[PDB]
């Protein structure tokens, strides 16, 4: 319904640095979102079965969750630098490249994390754009569209 | 020059500046230790009343009937054959001493500089230069 | 068409979300996108900048430039708390833009719809209608004799 | 059309007008500012000085027009201080627009002018003054007082 | 507890993170996150706001309707529930008589019993209205600068029953 | 008991001027004194008829006493300055004769005026300066004694 | 010498000391008048906008526009390209009218002074004199 | 030696950490930042170069190793807001190592001259800065990262 | 918000004329707009009195109101010949002079206009040209702004 | 950008507001005020017309150019429904703007925009966007060979 351009980027990388937080609203954030994954595509758990995606409070997890949502800042932190987004996107691209991750998942966690966001910062937060945006940014993690 | 309004503003702000009570020993002390400061050449004729130690309750109270008459002054900026007639008197009470009439050009830049911090940006600089030059030049 | 106190609070507040980072390249990429705008629907007025050297987009010569516009209207919202200096500095920059030759009342009108196009897309929660009023208010008294 | 002294804006307006009635001498002051305020009206628009005359303008300290001045300076206290009810300020100013309708020799043009001086005074007496609060209520109000002419 | 967090209360306090309320897992000891998932402001509900302080409504009016139309809740996010909300105005001047029923949408967080109605009209003006806990048959109604977060009408809302 | 001479006006002039106060105090204050007056005597309600004296609180009414007290200010305020004070009571006179009012209603209104002031004062009032000066006011709109 | 951090330091440090809206008009305020009670010499060239009073709308304007330059320099420390630009188009604005030199460095020790008392002991004088120096002496 | 970055001490350096990310263009600071501290290490021992050759630091601005600059830097990031969840943090950390473990040419050394640099770099962007508590916490990290080379 | 200049007569002069419209759409046209301009200010039948002001059906104030709008024309339909129009407005000026007309009736009246007008028109009408222009012809008639 | 059988019927009315009467006054004051918005934009094309007298506005010489210009728009739009005519009298339009040594492409852009300005201001019920679409492919068409 709209591309993640020049503005829509402003606007997610500034709504995300509200909605991300720090200190232990982050340690929920993610938990948050990942409870939200999971909870929609149970089968997705097998796959983080290395860093305990059983029990989601394991502090394993703890780390492996808060660890992400890393990289997902990286990401749109640069929104706004094609150049330098490119290559983190890349290099995210790597790390999952192997894994049969389908496009299902992805799906799934995009959507957990706008149902978040969402709770997260009340009003003031466009969906069409972060849709759009986190888009983008999966896109360059999976190589499809 | 120090029309109606003009004066009011004054009348009005010297009132939140100066106060109350001890809070008018404060202004009066921080007024004069940054005079002194600025020309130690006042502590001269303020021999009579300790200058030398303006922490003293002697200049202490020189201090205060000081802005006392500044005050009425003040008040007067809106009855002209008040003021003239104050002002008058209050010329006698100085012309009586070895006194610079630039002295009188310093306290002046200072009562500003002090109302300044007291007031903030409300201060209306304007309305006080134009009315309390006018009462100055009548003790000059 | 009047601007209101609770108007001004609106967007004091507004300006805060655009105008966070002390770092350029937001409110760069933001004063560019409103001027994008402005000349994608008056192209006349793109020539009035070749001063600022905008065939060179990413120059710097014209970068600044941006910034300085981005940072007077800046000072002008900052200022809407302060009425008669406000005014004042609103006359002088009236100025500013009078003795600059080809600047018409239009251009300005044109820039004003520029701002409430562009804003609404940098940040949710934009009082579109409150932003125009107070900005008309502004633009007024800037353009009042440019024409 | 609507957003023309709102609540806050009024709110404010009422807030900076009382800082001139703190000391109980609000007559010295009301006359004194009202006095002024007419005579710099009469000095812009002179056609005035007739309309004044048979409050003795001519005598800006008599008590003839002292006097007036009070009744304007607080017309204008009553209508601040009704804009917060909206009706009863209509109909107190409605009344206001008569009282000046059998009043020949008034026209607008002085009202409007009235009004730039206004502006232009308050400033001068009160070190918190919000120009486009003020304005905007001022307009409302002056405007409803003249409309009949 | 903290800014975000919701107390479990007791004999014996939990501070837990407010996206924990009603989501489905055990998150506190005691339960209470999990025990006190009602939905008060349910489809077909009306709630009657009576005034008592109104500094920014366009009509000042001395009541104002409050119609659930609809309310939906996210299978895998149940910390809140999606309403679609109708409020309704019966204004009356000298000049005219306007009727009103501005449709917005708005969430309730079960975190804190307090639905969130986004503004209806581009004024930037919303409703919050933030239930007793344990009544829900009366809730007081800000109504404020969403940008801002200004309280500048309060209503005390009913339910009509 | 008491003339209305210098100090005695200072002192209402003063109290007064807590009395009256502003903004919704005083749409009350002169709410409460009519009610007063009204209660006293009935009959003179048909006077304000032109300006809804049958309902108090009809904002025409409200004009109308917000607009009474007003005047009573300017006397009040000029008890001072007996050359000025004159014109107004004199100016007022003439907006009243003509009106069919009894020295009866005066006599109720300034009892009004007394006790609802006496209300809003609590302590500090003093009653025969009030009943001398209020009196000496009223006088000087009805031409009598 | 303003590098990479050294600059950050005030480019933060200045946005808790500048402030928002009136915050700022108090700060130009009180530096301007902190620098022109030390040089009166300079209420020459401040004769457009009323530098006599210093608290008129007029100078108030001003100040403020002044303020605002030396915002966007500061924000500007990290990038040369634009520095250097906005820099060269100050000095122009300014080179205009007899200005001595050594007003700039008057300017500094104040500026710094103000921001002294504002940000306290924290204030890191070094990354300050390092850095405003820098857009100084492009206007000078 | 269980006394070194205790609640109080963590709480500290968080906080203080904090002072940074005020602003929405954190990547022009981490980037910047982490730039900058990766080069002063780079400068003080050049072994280094070769392998941090991987991400083109021969190009600092380039974007190949910005981004690593926010890897990094934002890694630190991680280890800081988890310091108050050890087992987390433990986890977090350990990963690091193994990150480490197998990238050979990176010795001990490294670290305990980056730990050096960073304590000489921070106070230089946060006006409040308590030496003690982050050098206490600091360290406990940067041992933890690489207890395995 | 805008002023009666050159295009804005235009329009309104155009528009006029699809509002005016002739016969029995007249008749009328003139009927809506005095009875929405008494409703307002009830106070004014009394000046047309002479007319029958009374019954705004009779034929005695049929003529009139028709005869008014008739006036309202000429004015329009010269807002671009600035030279007569200043005549019209003139000769109407003094066949009002002398009348106690209040700047407050013009103004209802006016309004009465603009609400007809834009009934009548449906929805090819600008407000606020309409409103400049009905000003200016206003003034032209008062000699007032 | 494309000029659609809708659009043209929209125009087609739209004319018939502006074009009414069979009296030159209106047509000439909306035309003029037309290039005075181009004038005030594009101040270089003045120097054009003196051959018609624009230094004497009310001349008539210059006035009965105003009207050809109209006129020559009129036959335009009232050429929309028979295409292949409008097609060839388009190019004829060309080739009498090509033999006028100094009309630059942007001149016609120009006054396209000045359109754009004005008409809205004339008549109420503009559907400014039809109108430019159906406009941009008259001038296109125009100045194909003009720059
Ligand atoms: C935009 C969303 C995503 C981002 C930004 C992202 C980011 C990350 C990051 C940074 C890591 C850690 C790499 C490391 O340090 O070793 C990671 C690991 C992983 N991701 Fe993703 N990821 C995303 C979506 C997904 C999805 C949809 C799945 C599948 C449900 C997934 C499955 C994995 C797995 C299984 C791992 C490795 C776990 C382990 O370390 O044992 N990721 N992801
Ligand atoms: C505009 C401000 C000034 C006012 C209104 C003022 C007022 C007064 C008053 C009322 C007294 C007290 C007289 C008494 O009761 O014995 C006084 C004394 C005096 N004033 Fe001022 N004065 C002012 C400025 C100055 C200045 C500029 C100087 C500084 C050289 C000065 C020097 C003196 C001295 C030496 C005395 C007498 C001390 C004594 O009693 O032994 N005054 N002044
Ligand atoms: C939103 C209102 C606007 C603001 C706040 C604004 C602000 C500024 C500022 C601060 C300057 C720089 C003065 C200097 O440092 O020398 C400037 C210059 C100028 N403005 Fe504006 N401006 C606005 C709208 C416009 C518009 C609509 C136009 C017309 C296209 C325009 C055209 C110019 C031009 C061409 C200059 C000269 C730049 C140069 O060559 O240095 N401005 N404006
Ligand atoms: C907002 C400001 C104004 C207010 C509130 C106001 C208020 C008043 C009041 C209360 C009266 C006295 C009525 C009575 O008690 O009999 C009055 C009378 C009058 N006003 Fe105004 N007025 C204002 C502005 C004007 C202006 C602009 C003019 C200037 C032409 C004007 C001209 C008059 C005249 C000539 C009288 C007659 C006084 C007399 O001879 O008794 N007023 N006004
Ligand atoms: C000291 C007490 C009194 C004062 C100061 C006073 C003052 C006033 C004032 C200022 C007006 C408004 C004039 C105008 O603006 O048109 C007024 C009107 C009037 N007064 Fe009094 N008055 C007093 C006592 C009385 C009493 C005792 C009565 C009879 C119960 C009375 C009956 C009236 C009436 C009927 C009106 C006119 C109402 C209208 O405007 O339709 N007044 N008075
Ligand atoms: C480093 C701090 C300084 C900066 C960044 C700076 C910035 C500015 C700016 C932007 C203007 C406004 C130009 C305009 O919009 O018309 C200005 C004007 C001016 N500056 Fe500076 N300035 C600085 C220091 C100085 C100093 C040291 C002096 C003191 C003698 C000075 C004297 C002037 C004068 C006289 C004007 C013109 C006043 C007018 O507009 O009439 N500036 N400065
Ligand atoms: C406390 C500071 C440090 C933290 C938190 C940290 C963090 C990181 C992170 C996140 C990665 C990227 C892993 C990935 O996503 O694939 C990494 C890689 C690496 N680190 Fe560190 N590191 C730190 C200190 C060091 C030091 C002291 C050295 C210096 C020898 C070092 C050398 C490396 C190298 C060579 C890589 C490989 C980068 C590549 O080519 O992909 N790190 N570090
Ligand atoms: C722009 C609006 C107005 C226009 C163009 C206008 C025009 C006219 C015209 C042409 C006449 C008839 C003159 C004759 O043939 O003897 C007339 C009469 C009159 N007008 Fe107006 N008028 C306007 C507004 C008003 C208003 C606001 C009022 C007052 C409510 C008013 C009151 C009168 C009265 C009372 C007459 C005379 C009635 C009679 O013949 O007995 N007019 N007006
Ligand atoms: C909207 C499209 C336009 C139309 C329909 C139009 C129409 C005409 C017509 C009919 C003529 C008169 C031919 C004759 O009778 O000899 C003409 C001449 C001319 N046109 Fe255009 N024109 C248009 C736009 C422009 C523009 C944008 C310019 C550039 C400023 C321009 C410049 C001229 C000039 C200078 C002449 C010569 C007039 C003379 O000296 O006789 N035209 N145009
Ligand atoms: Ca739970």
């Amino acid at each position: 319904k709209k591309q993640c351009g020049v503005l829509e980027g402003l606007k997610v990388k500034s709504e995300w640095g509200r909605a991300y937080g720090s200190g232990h609203d982050r340690e929920a954030f993610s938990q948050a979102i990942w409870r939200a994954t999971f909870a929609q595509v149970p089968e997705s758990r097998s796959l983080f079965k290395r860093v305990h995606g059983d029990d989601t409070s394991h502090p394993a997890f703890i780390a492996h969750a808060d660890r992400v949502l890393g990289g997902l800042d990286i990401a749109i932190s640069t929104l706004d630098q094609p150049a330098t987004l490119k290559e983190e996107l890349d290099h995210l691209q790597v790390q999952h490249e192997g894994r049969k991750i389908p496009d299902n998942y992805f799906d799934a966690f995009k959507t957990a994390i706008l149902h978040v966001v969402a709770a997260q910062l009340g009003r003031c937060y466009d969906r069409e754009a972060w849709d759009a945006c986190i888009d983008h940014i999966e896109d360059g993690i999976k190589g499809h569209h | 020059e120090c029309l109606v309004t003009e004066s009011l503003k004054v009348k009005l702000q010297w009132a939140s500046a100066f106060g109350h009570a001890h809070e008018r020993v404060a202004f009066g002390l921080e007024l004069w230790r940054d005079i002194i400061d600025d020309h130690p050449e006042i502590k001269a004729p303020f021999s009579r009343v300790r200058g030398d130690n303006i922490y003293s309750p002697e200049f202490g109270a020189h201090s205060q009937r000081v802005l006392s008459g500044l005050d009425i002054t003040i008040s007067m900026l809106d009855t002209p054959d008040m003021l003239a007639a104050q002002l008058a008197h209050l010329k006698v009470q100085h012309v009586e001493r070895n006194l610079k009439p630039e002295f009188f050009d310093i306290f002046l830049k200072h009562l500003l500089h002090v109302l300044g911090d007291r007031l903030g940006t409300h201060f209306d600089f304007g309305a006080w230069h134009d009315c309390v030059d006018q009462i100055i030049d009548g003790i000059k | 068409d009047c601007c209101s106190y609770e108007d001004r609070r609106e967007i004091r507040h507004i300006w805060d979300d655009v105008w966070s980072s002390s770092f350029t390249d937001r409110r760069v990429a933001i004063v560019r996108a409103v001027f994008d705008d402005l000349f994608k629907h008056y192209p006349t007025s793109k020539a009035l900048f070749e001063r600022v050297k905008i065939d060179e987009p990413e120059s710097g010569e014209f970068k600044s430039h941006l910034v300085r516009v981005a940072n007077g209207l800046k000072l002008l919202i900052n200022l809407l708390d302060d009425t008669l200096v406000l005014q004042s500095h609103l006359g002088h920059l009236a100025d500013q833009h009078i003795q600059r030759k080809g600047v018409t009342k239009e251009y300005f009108r044109g820039i004003g719809e520029a701002f409430a196009r562009v804003l609404p897309q940098v940040l949710s929660c934009f009082n579109v209608d409150a932003w125009n009023r107070c900005f008309h208010r502004l633009v007024a008294r800037i353009a009042k004799d440019l024409p | 059309h609507e957003h023309c002294c709102s609540e806050e804006d009024h709110r404010i307006v009422q807030k900076q007008w009382d800082i001139l009635w703190r000391d109980t001498e609000s007559s010295k002051i009301k006359i004194g500012f009202g006095r002024l305020l007419l005579t710099k009206l009469a000095k812009d628009i002179p056609e005035v000085n007739d309309l004044f005359k048979r409050v003795d303008i001519e005598h800006a300290e008599g008590p003839k027009f002292s006097a007036h001045a009070l009744r304007i300076l607080n017309g204008l206290d009553l209508a601040i201080n009704l804009l917060d009810d909206p009706p009863a300020l209509d109909a107190a100013l409605d009344h206001l627009a008569h009282q000046h309708e059998v009043r020949e020799g008034v026209q607008k043009a002085h009202f409007k002018k009235f009004g730039e001086i206004l502006a232009t005074g308050l400033p001068q007496v009160l070190d918190d003054y919000d120009a486009l609060a003020w304005k905007s209520c001022l307009k409302g109000i002056l405007t409803k007082i003249s409309s009949r002419l | 507890c903290d800014e975000h967090e919701h107390q479990c209360g007791g004999d014996d306090p939990q501070c837990i993170s407010k996206l924990f309320v009603c989501d489905g897992h055990n998150d506190c000891r005691n339960g209470e996150d999990e025990k006190d998932c009602t939905l008060p402001t349910k489809a077909g509900d009306k709630f009657i706001g009576d005034v008592c302080f109104d500094h920014c409504t366009k009509r000042r009016p001395e009541h104002m309707t409050l119609a659930f139309e609809s309310s939906s809740i996210a299978a895998f996010f149940t910390p809140i529930a999606d309403l679609h909300v109708h409020i309704e105005i019966e204004s009356e001047t000298d000049e005219d008589e306007s009727e009103v029923s501005m449709p917005a949408d708005g969430e309730y967080s079960f975190a804190d019993h307090r639905l969130t109605i986004h503004p209806p009209e581009e004024d930037g003006l919303g409703l919050v209205g933030e239930f007793d806990g344990y009544n829900f048959d009366r809730f007081v109604g800000h109504i404020v600068h969403e940008l801002s977060e200004e309280v500048c009408a309060e209503f005390i809302f009913h339910r009509k029953k």
